[PDB]
DNA sequence: CCGTGTGTGTAAAGAGTGAGGCGTATGAGGCTGTGTCGGGGCAGAGG
DNA sequence: CTCTGCCCCGACACAGCCTCATACGCCTCACTCTTTACACACACGG
């Protein structure tokens, strides 16, 4: 899906499966269909474990739309989750559908 | 009388002179649109003269938003700067306005049935359609869009001066109307 | 004879029609508001938008932040009235469950093997060679006869043993429609709902049993005491059916102390010619609501 | 509750056609006002002829 | 050129329109398709928007709804095939009033004749008194016809109006609401019912 | 439940009458037998709201816009009422403030108009205080009205209008320099203002009795 | 200001209390009207002649007028009237349909409840309320303890005294979150219980018509309005100009507020209580006289019991969850089945759970 | 509920690899290292998610994300979806 | 003659749907304009 | 009888107004059978 291989835990299993590949222990190819099983995992949890309630207010500082996938960059930001609250100076959101 | 129309849209369209590479644009510029399974332009917003840039392959770009023409050049001129900083030959030509679009209020309601009545070869009334009569005006080539709040708006004109002749002209029907 | 008479005859007449104006027009003013107020009225409107979210936004419908004050209460475990809010279990919920935990449970057993067949097939797609393919087909053959065993798995196999990860927050997301968080479920599925758990109406010898066992091991180890029962009961339902059946558990004498107690407590929380006896029952030691109605009536009221 | 929106809005016609009428009224006592004024001044006017 | 008046016919027999209406619409198809100014249209709506402008002509508008509801096409390409046949044709139609859609609303209801009158009573003098201001002739006709059932012994509620009508049930409430306070004035002066008139939902 | 009926056919009974005198109310009291609406076995609480919602009735009909009959009708029913209460805290009629002012003034025309039965009745019921002075008639959470037509006019009214258009005609005939006619600037004085305010006073009262009249 | 109807029959116009009590103050100084006294051949003389004062005729006209004026159970009933005839009928029902015909319980409870100090004297003779102090009926919306609370809303109201300091109310609105003690037990249940939440968590606010009446009475007070008025600065949030107030410098009379409006009242951290003033009367003298308890409750909803899920016989003690040997999470234990199922002979945690004390809100609210 | 989250993920992921790493001739121990190393590693804002509407007003953006990870101040957090409104 | 074992009244939850008002969002309209992709007659072999 | 390529179209924005008409949905109300709870009562048996 090539969305989601960008975060920490994303991240991670590029640092784990760099490491062990540099070992000479797997091969590439079990590490590439790992990732996309990875990748189609996440999709289904991502979108099936959670329910908690955010909402966010910004000014859109600036916004992009190519290749179907959107990218805004907010400025001033405020993040409403759950009963608490986020506030961030910048903040950047990639969506793919 | 003295109220004359506010300008609400002017649509303008200049020729870059050189064939862009959309997917490029819509990369590298700030706030572009592009979605080829959707439109065949890339939409590009600014906020200074708050105007919206339809670039097409081909080097055309319509610009539109502007509410003066002033405003409409110097938005068309500020698109073509940011084109040219993306590593593309554009340039300048064959700037023109293409419509230019003003509302008003002649501050009475306006009797539409008798207007149509009374001016059907110009003026048509659908009201299941559209609850506002639409009069093609003859001298100039401009449409009239009449409502019975009094709101009017005139539309397909290319110089403000269509604007301000055609209102001037529909005002004196629309006072012998008044609701 | 003179006009001037006319004048002033004329004044007073404008007088005198000009304060029926007045009348007049402040009658159609009060007319003009009753309108007014009639037409508000149609365009009047509420408190149930003001019970938790007492302010909330014009535009998505949220409260204001936690306070600090609120951050503390939560923090020293304080529940909402929300958390402490129980709901019964509906049959239809308990069919549902069921149905549930065995479709997560066959899709996570066929997500592996799936897998597995499609990677062999991906590997029969460039393999560039003819007897290394048909290895592959063989070994996808049996990925196939694998697949084809786990879906014709049976219930009782299929279930688990009560103790088994399963993924309850599916249960909580596509099946229920979130008003069962997924520890409830998973409570709920492992400790009463599991086939592995007796539901079945107790034994006049398995009670026997339950008691000798209770009196015997002693009234505090209740999982053992299940263990040991033999049949497949839970220690909730066994420590339910002692209780139910104990002699212990009401103190079943009064005594002066008591009675004195009972009278202090009915004469604070008395309103008139009602007494609560459940909420006098909560300060009464090994008591119930019945028994402080018959003494109260019967032992500690003159007549 | 609309028998009385009814019977206020039928109140409403009856004070509205009584504040015309009365209007009416006025506009033609202010009128033969006028009137007098102009014929008290032009009468006035035939006495004036001889003073100091 | 044929398979088009078979497709006029036949969306007339949906609606039991008289022939002659037919023959009007057969010929607005041949004026049209000689003129040729509007040959990117299909067939299809070509002849739906000749069956609208020749039902307008004879003195029995319909509305756009009740031709996209026996067509095969939605009412903005009939609406659109309709101006481009005013335009092509220069020929003129006389504007709906709201007195035409009575006959046939009230008709498809179970409504006696006396509600029919009483409903055009009220929708007429209401347009006439500027208490609908520029809206649609058939959302006043189906509020007029709406006051009419509730007050008259047949009532009927918003949604078999909208249904008949074809107009949202909001849009009567709307139409409804503005000519509310003016409902009894609208009535005829002697008119029956089981129902005061001073009292209405 | 449903008791507005009853009060309403009070009312009615005595509104018949065309008297003020409380003894006609009393004589229709215990006619019908009205003080036996309270009697009957009901507990306490269903008792005091029943009680509640009588005594806002007659008050609320006791308030205008309904004619000076009918409020005195309402202020003997809420006299009678109250003084025949059950419930042992007897249940208090509900005045607001928008309200007193205008009771305060029919109390006045009452006692100016000598009709002394209402006005002592009222005044027993301030003395034994059985009004809540409360800021609205009702708990709030979540017939023979009068026409502004006689404010306006009248028999008296007309009676002074017709007056001063008749010394209006006799001063215009005695003005004019000359006897036998008057001034050809001062002749547009209407005769028909009478007439036309009579059309309209009977156009009314005839949509009233077609009104009132079912069809 | 004279309080009028904003909406047609649901609310009126913001208004000053103390204004409305002054005007009906001034509309009835010294008409013999605000007593606050005890119902009391020589009186009827002197009656005679107030009444000739106050209605200008004669003695004999004022004698006439008392007499003929004058007042002008049984529990059969004949010749019935309409509504006479209607609960005849229902009582002929309820007796042919129902067996016992007692009182039940909440028709008592209420009764109770509401004419629980109705002419109660005080016992001081120094806590007069003045001739006419402004009683308002409010109401205090219950929070929402069982799911069913948003069908119906159950509510206390309470009979609050004018000129009374705020926190009077607040010290009195009796809810079960201020007895709530944190901390979990699960480790062992005899500990120390901690202080009740009312110790801890003293900060409160009441919100009247945009103004945060904050209870900062207390060292361990902070604004809890403070949040919200920040959370409505940052950006444009449909509720603007918010004030703020102390809370002891202000009496009912002070406010100015709506009857009939929706009002906050928030404790405990993010306890919300909705405060609706049904109407504002003058004290009357068949009413609770008394100013030490007069802010007490007329009417409570009775909330439900929570019962022990082991036994139903007892109320609930401690709450559990994941526990391991429950069938839910939030578990009702009392204190014999709690320590029956949750620990050994010598005494340990047996299994895995998180153990708390619980606090019924049906028994002390 | 994000570690709770990843740690399912983990799970899960590893569960359905391991017939991969069978089957190719790895054994199940590089699997349950591979496990301990992913959450040893475990422990700009940036999100990236899924757009169901993103609605235009004249200047006003109304995003209807559906379900999305944060990276806010160096912590991650999850949703469900996002309606959330902004002015360019 | 004082115990218990079931009955009863009637408001209070509990889901269990089902309805309804109103706020918001959307469409429809000419406007003039620019790329491009479906597609609706069109006769035309081809059998 | 049955496809079948082909040039001449319609339809996507999105620019800003403007009124009416249409549709979505979302929170709250209704009520209704069905239990649910708590006080009180009536036997009930030797
Ligand atoms: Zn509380
Ligand atoms: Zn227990």
């Amino acid at each position: 899906y090539q969305l989601y291989r960008n975060t920490t835990l994303g991240n991670s299993l590029q640092e784990s499966l760099d490491e062990l590949i540099q070992s000479q222990q797997i091969t590439p190819q079990l590490a590439l269909q790992v990732l996309l099983q990875f990748d189609k995992a996440i999709n289904a949890a991502l979108a099936q474990r959670v329910r908690n309630r955010v909402n966010f207010r910004g000014s859109l500082n600036t916004y992009r739309f190519c290749d179907n996938v959107w990218t805004f960059v907010l400025n001033d930001v405020e993040f409403r989750e759950v009963t608490e609250l986020i506030k961030v100076d910048k903040v950047k959101i990639v969506a793919c559908d | 009388s003295g109220i004359v129309p506010q300008l609400q849209n002017i649509v303008s369209t200049v020729n870059l002179g050189c064939k862009l590479d959309l997917k490029t644009i819509a990369l590298r510029a700030r706030n572009a649109e592009y979605n080829p399974k959707r439109f065949a332009a890339v939409i590009m917003r600014i906020r200074e003269p708050r105007t919206t840039a339809l670039i097409f392959s081909s080097g055309k770009m319509v610009c539109t938003g502007a509410k003066s023409e002033e405003q409409s050049r110097l938005a068309a001129r500020k698109y073509a700067r940011v084109v040219q900083k993306l590593g593309f030959p554009a340039k300048f030509l064959d700037f023109k306005i293409q419509n230019m679009v003003g509302s008003c209020d002649v501050k009475f309601p306006i009797r539409l049935e008798g207007l149509v009545l009374t001016h059907q070869q110009f003026s048509s009334y659908e009201p299941e359609l559209f609850p506002g009569l639409i009069y093609r005006m003859i001298k100039p080539r401009i449409v009239l869009l009449i409502f019975v709040s009094g709101k009017v708006v005139l539309t397909g004109a290319k110089v403000r001066a269509e604007i301000y002749e055609a209102f001037e002209n529909i005002y004196p029907i629309l006072k012998g109307f008044r609701k | 004879e003179d006009p001037e008479t006319c004048l002033q005859l004329n004044m007073v007449y404008q007088e005198v029609i000009q304060e029926k104006l007045a009348e007049a027009n402040l009658l159609l003013a009060q007319n003009r508001e009753q309108q007014e107020e009639l037409m508000r009225d149609l365009a009047g409107s509420y408190m149930g938008h003001f019970m938790k979210p007492y302010f909330k936004d014009k535009v998505t419908g949220v409260g204001p932040p936690a306070n600090e004050d609120t951050r503390e209460k939560a923090a020293q475990g304080i529940k909402a009235f929300e958390e402490l809010l129980v709901t019964k279990w509906k049959n239809w919920e308990k069919a549902l469950l069921r149905k549930s935990v065995v479709s997560d449970r066959l899709q996570r057993l066929l997500q592996p093997k799936l897998l597995k067949l499609e990677y062999l097939h991906q590997k029969q797609s460039k393999v560039s060679s003819e007897l290394e393919r048909q290895a592959l087909e063989k070994q996808g053959r049996e990925a196939e006869k694998e697949i084809q065993d786990i879906n014709q798995l049976p219930e009782e196999a299929l279930l688990g043993n009560r103790l088994d990860s399963h993924d309850w927050e599916k249960i909580s997301n596509i099946n229920f429609e979130g008003s069962r968080s997924a520890e409830e479920i998973r409570k709920f599925w492992q400790n009463s709902e599991h086939p592995s758990i007796n539901k079945q109406e107790w034994s006049r010898e398995e009670e026997e049993r339950l008691q000798a066992i209770a009196a015997a091991h002693g009234h505090l180890e209740w999982q053992k005491i299940a263990e040991e029962l033999g049949t497949s009961r839970s220690a909730f339902q066994c420590l339910q059916k002692f209780q139910q059946h104990n002699k212990a558990l009401k103190r079943k004498e009064w005594t002066e102390e008591e009675d004195r107690m009972l009278t202090q407590l009915v004469q604070e929380m008395r309103v008139g010619s009602h007494i609560p006896y459940r909420r006098i029952v909560y300060y009464m030691e090994g008591r119930d609501s019945m028994q402080l109605i018959y003494r109260w009536t019967k032992s500690l009221d003159p007549g | 509750m609309l028998s009385r929106l009814q019977e206020l809005r039928k109140e409403e016609e009856t004070l509205l056609r009584l504040k015309a009428a009365l209007h009416d009224q006025l506009n033609r006592l202010k009128v033969e006002e006028l009137a007098l004024q102009s014929m008290i001044s032009s009468r006035r006017g035939d006495e004036m002829l001889s003073s100091h | 050129m044929m398979n088009a008046f078979k497709e006029i016919t036949t969306m007339a027999d949906r609606i039991n329109l008289p022939r002659n209406i037919v023959d009007r619409t057969n010929n607005l198809f041949k004026q049209v398709y000689e003129q040729k100014s509007l040959k990117g249209r299909a067939n299809d709506a070509i002849a739906s928007a000749c069956l609208y402008i020749a039902c307008r002509q004879e003195g029995v508008p319909r509305t756009f709804k009740e031709i996209c509801a026996v067509s095969r096409i939605s009412k903005k390409e009939i609406g659109r095939c309709f101006k481009l046949i005013l335009k092509a044709l220069e020929t003129s139609v006389d504007l709906i009033t709201t007195g035409d859609f009575m006959s046939r609303f009230c008709s498809n209801l179970c409504l006696p004749k006396q509600v029919q009158m009483a409903a055009t009573h009220i929708a007429r003098k209401a347009v006439e008194l500027d208490l609908v201001p520029g809206r649609s002739p058939i959302s006043v006709a189906a509020a007029a016809i709406y006051m009419a059932s509730q007050a008259s012994a047949e009532k009927r509620t918003q949604k078999e109006i909208g249904d008949i009508a074809g107009v949202a049930d909001v849009t009567i409430r709307q139409s409804y609401r503005l000519i509310y306070p003016r409902a009894p004035d609208l009535f005829p002066t002697d008119f029956k019912f089981d129902t005061p008139v001073d009292k209405l939902p | 439940p449903g008791l507005q009926t009853d009060c309403e056919a009070l009312l009615s009974r005595f509104q018949e009458t065309d008297s003020v005198r409380f003894e006609d109310f009393t004589e229709l009291w215990r006619n019908m037998k009205f003080g036996t609406i309270f009697c009957g076995r009901m507990r306490n609480l269903e008792k005091n709201m029943f009680t509640k919602e009588a005594l806002a009735l007659a008050w609320r009909y006791f308030l205008p816009p309904y004619t000076f009959q009918i409020r005195v009708g309402a202020l003997y029913l809420l006299y009678g009422l109250y003084n025949t209460q059950l419930c042992q805290p007897k249940q208090k009629i509900r005045v607001a403030l928008k309200d007193w002012d205008e009771v305060l003034k029919f109390q006045q025309d009452l006692v100016n108009a000598q009709h002394f039965d209402a006005a002592y009745i009222f005044r027993k019921l301030r003395l034994d205080r059985a009004f809540h002075f409360t800021a609205m008639p009702k708990l709030l959470s979540y017939k023979d009205p009068s026409d502004r037509v006689m404010k306006l006019i009248t028999s008296d009214v007309l009676e002074e209008m017709l007056n001063v258009h008749d010394h209006y005609q006799n001063m215009k005939h005695v003005i004019s320099v000359d006897k036998s006619k008057p001034d050809k600037a001062l002749s547009l004085i209407k005769d028909d203002f009478f007439d036309n305010i009579k059309n309209i006073v009977l156009e009314h009262q005839q949509w009233h009795k077609d009104r009132k009249n079912p069809s | 200001n004279f309080p009028e109807y904003e909406l047609p029959e649901l609310n009126t116009r913001a208004f000053h209390v103390g204004a409305f009590g002054e005007l009906w103050r001034g509309r009835l100084r010294g008409a013999g009207d605000l007593s606050l006294r005890e119902p009391p051949a020589a009186d009827s003389d002197r009656e005679d002649a107030a009444v000739a004062r106050d209605l200008d005729c004669s003695l004999e006209a004022a004698a006439e007028l008392r007499a003929v004026c004058g007042l002008d159970e049984v529990i059969p009933e004949n010749t019935d009237l309409v509504t006479l005839g209607v609960r005849k009928r229902f009582l002929e029902h309820r007796e042919e349909t129902i067996t016992i015909d007692r009182a039940c319980r909440q028709e008592t409870f209420v009764y109770e409840m509401e004419s629980h100090a109705i002419g109660k004297k005080p016992e001081n003779s120094a806590d007069m309320i003045e001739e006419g102090e402004l009683i308002l009926s409010v109401n205090i919306l219950y929070p929402v303890i069982f799911h069913k609370h948003k069908e119906h809303k159950p509510y206390q109201t309470m009979l609050v005294l004018g000129s009374q300091k705020l926190t009077q109310l607040r010290d009195s609105i009796r809810c079960v979150s201020d007895l709530q003690i944190g901390g979990e037990f699960s480790n062992t249940p005899d500990q120390a219980p901690e202080h009740i939440s009312k110790d801890l968590y003293k900060s409160a606010f009441f919100y009247f018509e945009g103004t945060f009446y904050n209870d900062k009475r207390y060292p361990e007070c902070r604004d809890l309005s403070r949040t919200i008025i920040e959370w409505s600065e940052s950006h444009d949030r449909g509720y603007g100009k918010f004030q703020t107030a102390r809370m002891e410098d202000f009496t009912f009379n002070d406010l100015c507020i709506k009857l009939g409006f929706p009002y906050l009242y928030c404790h405990q951290g993010d306890c919300e209580h909705v405060i609706v003033i049904t109407d504002i009367r003058l004290v009357h003298h068949d009413d609770c006289l008394d100013r030490t308890l007069y802010p007490l409750l007329i009417k409570k909803h009775w909330l439900w019991t929570r019962k022990c899920f082991v036994c139903k016989m007892y109320t609930a003690r401690w709450v559990t969850n994941n526990d391991s040997f429950a069938p839910e999470d939030p578990c009702f234990f009392c204190d014999v089945c709690f320590r029956m199922l949750h620990y050994d002979s010598e005494g340990n945690k047996l299994g895995e759970f998180l153990a708390y004390p619980y606090v019924d809100p049906g028994t002390f609210n | 509920t994000v570690p709770k989250l990843y740690r399912s993920v983990i799970e899960d992921v590893i569960n359905d690899v391991r017939d991969i790493f069978l089957d190719d001739g790895v054994d199940e121990q590089v699997l349950m290292e591979l496990k301990t190393l992913w959450e040893n590693k475990l422990m700009e804002n940036v999100v990236v998610c899924q757009y169901d509407k993103i609605h235009r007003s004249k200047n006003k953006w109304k995003f209807h994300l559906k379900d999305g990870i944060m990276n806010l101040n160096g912590r991650d957090y999850i949703f469900s979806k996002a309606i959330g409104d902004a002015e360019w």
